[PDB]
């Protein structure tokens, strides 16, 4: 009730002030050192906030909220934290004036709902303008985030990879994309020009013994290519009690020989009836185990993790056979083919498994000459896939980059005089808090934040109502509408809702209780 | 502020360690250990930096940057660290006097680095003189690479095609200027050399086979069969025919973009996807040609040889960078349709057509050709030198002063300070050699300021003398390698606003 | 340089916030204990800042601002300190954004000139020819004083005195010509204008003094009647030529300046002046030397040779009014065409505490009436002019450009401190009362009129002008050095 409200504002402001300079494409990077000794440098605020280990109870809400923001949007990492700090700074002045904290929390909710209806009138349509203009937004979606990196030279190649990947994994009914249906895999070595868009799981394999061919035979015009995965511990006859198997002398050579191999001869007949071309297991295989399957042209795969088996069954429509007796050919998956394609000069000799049909999952293939380039390309592609989902789910979009915050500011400030009572000042403080983002982008762009903010407000009133934002990166001129720079409306709408939800949870906690360390 | 001070004062203190070791007359440094009996003395700059343990997290970044120069080339490693340290001395004076994000200053270094590379090109010389002796050695080395390769059947025919594919380039040696066309059902001895850009899968049916003064434009759009996946979208219609009407209304808006294509003054349009008959029929009246199956690789290789650019959108009409080709010939060979582009303005390129008997012989011949051309083209940037002795170092200094004429208000000090760092090289060399840096550099800049200056740094007489008479030259590849490495090294430290202290071990 | 300015702003903000609690009659009074043991209690901001002995150099500027506040407008000495501290509190975040104080200082002067025209458009135009609003202005201003029923009797006395000396283009009128002579005895009901002049003391009470003379001349004489001071007939001979030279100019009124050096009039000279009926008034204060030289149009005369007839005034009738413990001498018909007639009113009362507070109460009443002389019209107080300005600056702030656009937003926020303090000192909720005033602003504008609470426009105008230059001069000093 006394020093708690003052300390929570200064504590949350000092933590949020770290990423204020990294907002935007011109935002400066940071050097993060992992406890294992690896140095990481990235502009994403999600990595910076996740690596923070601290006992401050106020800053813990930023880490828990940022985990859900990556799956829903992914671009609300730095933007929401900076916007949440603006609502706390405006609320600090109201505490000294005698304003109740819950009235400040309830005042931001009513002010946010009124600002959403204002942008609904000024938003523009994508599909109604043209069909091909929508695809042009997908090609330039990843260009903005990758424009500050060397990848910006080859960006035209990575633009077409996200167009076909989202359509397959997302249906127009629910218009949702699952994170578990996107396999992000990358390795060190090679270049970024060899990245290809694969419709199915990669599943790197050396084909065991080299005599096995690099391609799968159609098996007399059979339908697709059938695979068999086995998670069973396929292994010698280990009992539950005795074990203790040893060869006494040469006299036991022919005694134990014919007694063993005659077993598997029964189970191999059930596999040929189903037509499974390849066998996949979780653990390794023996040397002589794959030799008898070589004459039948039945390759085997070993050393496969448990998580990698998810993308194999979904993409290829395969399953894991419990028993070979009742196994039929109805539910066995069929793909186009399985071949081995060497990638660059790497001696690993990876392979490509295609489909040619629409699947429920995709696998992202990213390469690079440096370990940092690969990691920076994987995280930038994740945010690019979420923007495509927001454009399909909501056709109406608005122009961001400083143009949306100024429009929302003038709409709430104008309606503040029409709404009397205590909420009159709650709307004024909320409108001034929205001005922090365009001023932050102006400061991050190396320009006068106040001199630029006064310009954006003058062009949207005396001239005409339009969207003009602050340019962090050097461009030709203003009026981003001419450059066809679009931002998702539902993506920006999710940010302002989580910002008000985060600001309330901070003000609703007036007490800090923590034990000691022993 | 300590985040930048650790990357400036901390880096300069470490940078000044190997700064005095630049050159054969430079200083030396001892590396002492705890037991002191394991120590050693050396002049290597990269060894001193890596051996000394440093708890500064900003100093560890410079170590990883210096490893790139050793793996890529491996020459002038110390000069990269010394030049990168001088860039921090000028950048520190620009920040403290500004306190604005350095990313704007970084943009000034990119514009200044372009003028430095262009100034070294005009004054660059080469050992390529008497090409008759170099051409005889080029064909002999190529025959050695052909060993163990299926191309070893005839060495004379294959090495002759590679000889005219190098010396006739007169430009970049990248493989993007060499097109590889491979077909089946042919002999390797029938291979020929062509300077045109060759496609396959000829475009159009009623389109003419001869095009005069053709223009090239790069764009990405789908004019045929839109709305790939219609499943999942709620369809409320009174009749079935209204479903196809919506697709026609979306393609109707493309008429404005098609009308802008004819306003560009181009007779040919290139698209990756297909085109419906209605927008394709309008291309005949407007004289527009539709090229298909451009893929991606072939798009980039065509825009570079023709002087064009690639863009997937239209920013504004009558503004773009376009190429041209005089004559396009459409022929057919090997039971496959072929395309031929010729008559490009300043076109420099070549195409080697290899005829194999199977798919296995084609992949082995293409990979063996790139390895053979990479070794032969390596000598183009090798042995080529430029005039040294501080001359070329000062030429880059006066070239930046030209950019200082037309410059922005806040970008002037960023560009002007870059020229001061270029003049720090003769200052360091004069101090390590035992001379007066203020006396030599002052008289060196006044002479090279305007015109007719062959003078350079002479360490034997302790004065400014002509380096062309003494025969003091330095490699041109070393010039670009150090400048490009030091420019990227300074960006890594400036783009980081806050540096967290590393975990002490 | 900010270490010098920020240290002065924080030091001045603590002083302004301390005086802020003293605003209004219900405000919190501040106590100051001098090193000598004297303790004063009052809500006057000019008295607190004068006896506080502030060692901060910039904070001492508020004393000069409060002095000019009472000398020009006559009210708002506490409010001008609050407005000064309000701009300093909002200037803390201005320096953090990298704003140079020149734009901050130039915007305060430009906003002060535009704020005057906004108040004039909302103010009601009145004229001095109507005595209806002039009497009610001084009557309601005395509701803060012990006098209640007698306040209506002194209302027309202050109105008729100002309207005669106001004229039209005279604009500012010197307040030094108004002297209120207080004396124990009498009552408030007995008042005399006496436009000629009024002295501060009585006349000779000895035997032989006429104490009354008709058609006499009044003049300033610094001489003194004393015996020779480097036998009875020798001293009378020296005093004979003194009274003979005065008879040459026919001066029947002798005003001797009060001095502790020597005496005033010898007893032997009283018998000489009794035959000629020459009235003498001694114990003339040093402050009255300049006062008598203005309205009477006379000149101070140091020596006996400097005494001439041309420097003597004119008095129709000089008499001593008989009253209990008073004995006030009045002069009427000075007959001075060039100089305007002075206004001096005698204040009488039984208790000493009456004539004291009554003199101070009439000073504030004459200033409010004088505010209408320079600029006509009045604006009701209670936070009405402070909120009305912020209503017009809301849409005007969007029409600006650059750094100055943000200053107009913070300038209207600093003006809300004055109505907020008025609501706190009354016990009511600060924000709750301010929101109710802005809610009805869509219909009502100036509406307090039924409560007979009125304020002149010059107080609200001078409070903004003086506070604008004050804060402007604060940011001009970036360093403090010792110079002796």
């Amino acid at each position: 009730g006394l020093e708690a409200k003052k300390s929570h504002i200064l504590a949350a402001r000092s933590v949020a002030s770290i990423i204020k300079t990294s907002l935007g494409p011109r935002g400066l990077d940071k050097i993060l050192i992992s406890p294992d000794g690896e140095i990481t440098i990235t502009n994403d605020g999600a990595t910076i906030l996740s690596q923070m280990e601290l006992d401050n109870e106020i800053a813990k809400l930023l880490v828990q909220l940022s985990k859900s923001q990556d799956d829903e949007i992914g671009d609300g990492t730095t933007g929401v934290v900076v916007l949440a700090s603006a609502l706390l700074d405006q609320a600090l002045e109201l505490i000294q004036k005698g304003i109740h904290p819950i009235k400040i929390a309830n005042g931001f909710d009513e002010a946010a709902k009124l600002a959403i209806s204002k942008l609904e009138e000024t938003c523009d349509d994508i599909s109604a303008s043209n069909d091909e203009l929508f695809r042009d937004f997908l090609l330039r979606a990843a260009k903005t985030s990758l424009g500050s990196k060397i990848v910006s030279k080859d960006h035209d190649r990575f633009a077409e990879m996200a167009v076909e990947a989202v359509i397959n994994v997302m249906d127009k009914d629910r218009k949702d994309v699952d994170f578990d249906l996107i396999k992000m895999q990358g390795r060190v070595g090679g270049s970024i020009s060899d990245s290809k868009l694969i419709n199915g799981v990669i599943l790197d394999k050396d084909f065991s013994h080299p005599q096995m061919p690099k391609c799968v035979l159609p098996k007399e015009g059979s339908d697709g290519v059938k695979l068999a995965i086995l998670t069973c511990p396929f292994e010698p006859p280990k009992p539950k009690t005795k074990h203790k198997l040893d060869i006494s002398s040469v006299e036991e050579y022919q005694k134990l020989q014919t007694y063993e191999q005659d077993k598997f001869k029964e189970m191999i007949d059930d596999v040929k009836k189903a037509g499974a071309d390849v066998v996949i297991c979780q653990w390794g295989f023996d040397d002589e185990a794959n030799h008898l399957l070589l004459q039948n042209d039945l390759p085997a795969v070993r050393w496969v993790g448990g998580q990698e088996l998810e993308h194999i069954a979904i993409s290829t429509n395969g399953r894991i056979v419990p028993r070979f007796q009742d196994l039929s050919k109805d539910k066995l998956g069929t793909c186009s083919r399985i071949y081995e394609q060497e990638f660059g000069t790497t001696k690993d000799r990876m392979l490509i498994i295609e489909q040619s049909k629409e699947t429920k999952t995709v696998t992202c293939f990213v390469r690079g000459s440096n370990k940092m380039i690969v990691d920076e390309a994987e995280r930038a592609l994740h945010d690019s896939l979420c923007v495509v989902r927001n454009l399909v789910k909501d056709s109406r979009v608005v122009y961001g980059g400083g143009a949306a915050e100024v429009t929302m500011s003038l709409a709430v400030s104008e309606e503040a005089d029409k709404q009397r009572g205590i909420d009159q000042y709650a709307f004024r403080g909320f409108a001034q808090a929205l001005d922090t983002i365009p001023m932050t982008l102006a400061e991050n762009s190396g320009l006068d934040p106040i001199g630029t903010l006064s310009t954006l407000k003058s062009k949207q009133l005396k001239e005409k109502i339009s969207n003009i934002g602050v340019d962090c990166l050097g461009y030709g001129s203003n009026d981003m509408k001419e450059l066809f720079v679009v931002d998702p409306f539902i993506g920006k709408k999710q940010q302002i809702l989580l910002a008000t939800q985060l600001c309330r949870m901070i003000l609703k906690i007036d007490n800090v209780i923590i034990s000691g360390k022993d | 502020e300590n985040a930048r001070l650790s990357a400036f004062v901390g880096a300069i203190a470490v940078g000044d360690l190997v700064k005095s070791t630049l050159g054969p007359k430079g200083m030396d440094k001892l590396l002492q250990s705890a037991s002191s009996n394991t120590c050693m003395v050396t002049n290597d700059g990269a060894t001193i930096l890596k051996s000394i343990p440093l708890d500064n997290p900003a100093a560890k970044v410079l170590v990883n940057i210096s490893k790139v120069q050793d793996d890529e080339v491996g020459d002038g490693t110390t000069s990269v660290t010394v030049l990168s340290a001088e860039l921090l001395r000028e950048a520190e004076k620009l920040i403290d006097q500004s306190k604005i994000h350095p990313q704007t200053i970084i943009e000034g270094y990119r514009l200044a680095s372009a003028a430095a590379l262009d100034a070294l090109t005009k004054a660059a010389v080469d050992n390529s003189h008497d090409k008759t002796m170099f051409r005889e050695d080029l064909i002999h080395i190529a025959k050695t690479t052909l060993s163990s390769k299926i191309l070893s059947q005839d060495k004379d025919h294959f090495a002759e095609l590679a000889t005219n594919a190098i010396l006739r380039l007169k430009g970049s040696t990248n493989l993007e200027h060499i097109q590889i066309i491979k077909i089946l059902g042919g002999k390797l001895s029938d291979s020929f050399l062509d300077e045109g850009f060759i496609l396959a899968k000829k475009f159009g049916n009623n389109q003419p086979k001869r095009i005069e003064n053709a223009k090239i434009l790069i764009a990405n759009t789908t004019l045929d069969t839109d709305k790939v996946k219609i499943f999942g979208t709620k369809f409320k219609v009174d009749s079935t025919a209204k479903l196809a009407q919506l697709e026609k209304a979306e393609r109707e808006k493309m008429k404005n973009k098609i009308a802008k294509i004819s306003k560009f003054g181009i007779n040919t349009f290139i698209n990756r996807q297909l085109i419906y008959d209605y927008p394709e029929q309008l291309f005949t009246d407007l004289g527009i040609n539709s090229i298909e199956h451009a893929d991606f690789e072939g798009v980039e290789r065509l825009a570079l040889v023709t002087g064009g650019e690639v863009v997937s959108t239209f920013d504004e009409p009558s503004k773009c960078k376009l190429g041209e080709c005089d004559v396009i010939e459409e022929i057919m060979l090997g039971e496959q349709p072929f395309l031929k582009f010729s008559g490009c303005k300043a076109g420099e390129a070549c195409t080697i057509v290899l005829r194999g008997a199977t798919d296995q012989t084609l992949d082995e011949a293409e990979r063996s050709l790139h390895d053979a051309l990479s070794v032969l083209s390596q000598t183009t940037k090798e042995t080529r030198t430029v005039l040294g002795g501080g001359c070329a170092e000062m030429v880059m200094s006066k070239a930046v002063d030209t950019e200082a004429q037309n410059i922005d208000g806040k970008k002037s000090l960023a560009v002007e300070a870059f020229a001061r760092a270029l003049r720090q090289l003769p200052t360091i060399l004069a101090d390590n050699a035992g001379f007066d840096s203020s006396e030599l550099v002052s008289k060196l800049r006044s002479s090279i300021y305007n015109g007719i200056s062959t003078s350079g740094l002479d360490l034997n007489n302790g004065t400014i003398a002509d380096m062309r008479q003494l025969g003091i030259v330095e490699s041109y590849k070393l010039k670009r390698a150090v400048v490009s490495s030091a420019s990227e090294a300074a960006e890594v430290l400036l783009r980081v606003d806050n540096i967290i202290r590393a975990r002490p071990r | 340089p900010q270490e010098v300015r920020k240290a002065n702003i924080i030091a001045a903000r603590s002083v302004a916030d301390a005086i802020r609690t003293s605003l209004g009659p219900k405000g919190m009074d501040k106590m100051i204990k001098t090193s000598r043991g004297e303790i004063i209690i009052s809500n006057d901001g000019h008295t607190i800042l004068k006896q506080m002995a502030i060692l901060h150099p910039v904070a001492r500027m508020l004393v000069e601002v409060s002095a000019a506040q009472d000398s020009e407008a006559g009210d708002g000495t506490t409010s001008v300190v609050i407005l000064t501290g309000a701009l300093l509190g909002a200037a803390e975040r201005l320096l953090n954004k990298g704003i140079h104080p020149t734009i901050i200082a130039d915007s305060f002067q430009s906003a002060a000139k535009r704020s005057v025209d906004i108040l004039l458009e909302m103010c009601h135009k009145v004229s001095l020819s109507d005595r209806e609003q002039l009497v009610r202005a001084a009557s309601t201003s005395l509701s803060s004083k012990i006098v209640s029923q007698y306040s209506s009797f002194l209302a027309p006395l202050a109105v008729d005195s100002v309207l005669k000396i106001s004229d039209e283009n005279s604009k500012n009128v010197d307040l030094n010509d108004i002297r209120l002579v207080k004396k124990v005895g009498g009552t408030i009901d007995d008042t005399e204008m006496i436009d000629g002049v009024v002295l501060t003391q009585t006349a000779i009470k000895s035997a032989g003094g006429p104490t009354r003379k008709e058609k006499a001349k009044i003049g300033l004489i610094q001489f003194q009647i004393s015996p020779p001071k480097p036998i009875l007939k020798e001293e009378r001979a020296y005093l004979l030529n003194i009274c003979k030279k005065i008879k040459k100019a026919k001066c029947n009124v002798l005003l001797i300046q009060k001095s502790i050096l020597r005496d005033a009039v010898n007893d032997l000279a009283l018998h000489f002046l009794s035959k000629l009926n020459i009235m003498v008034v001694k114990d003339i204060e040093r402050e009255e030397i300049e006062f008598l030289s203005k309205g009477l149009g006379c000149k101070p005369i140091a020596d006996i040779e400097l005494f001439t007839e041309d420097r003597l005034g004119s008095a129709d009738l000089v008499e001593e009014i008989d009253s209990d413990g008073s004995k006030i001498v009045r002069v009427t018909g000075i007959r001075n065409n060039n100089a305007r007639p002075t206004v001096s009113v005698v204040i009488r009362g039984a208790n000493n505490m009456i004539i004291d507070e009554t003199e101070r109460s009439l000073h504030d009443a004459l200033c409010v009436i004088r505010c209408l002389v320079k600029e006509r019209g009045l604006i009701a107080g209670g936070g009405a002019p402070e909120i009305e300005i912020s209503r017009r600056l809301s849409k005007e702030a969007r029409s600006m450009e650059g750094v100055q656009a943000f200053i107009w937003q913070e300038f209207a926020s600093a003006l809300e401190v004055i109505p907020t303090t008025l609501a706190e000192n009354a016990g009511l909720n600060s924000i709750k009362v301010v929101t109710e005033l802005r809610s009805k602003h869509e219909n009502g504008e100036l509406n307090t009129y039924e409560e007979h609470i009125l304020q002149p426009v010059l107080v609200s105008t001078s409070a903004i002008t003086l506070a604008s230059e004050c804060v402007k001069s604060i940011l001009r000093i970036d360093d403090i050095a010792f110079s002796r």
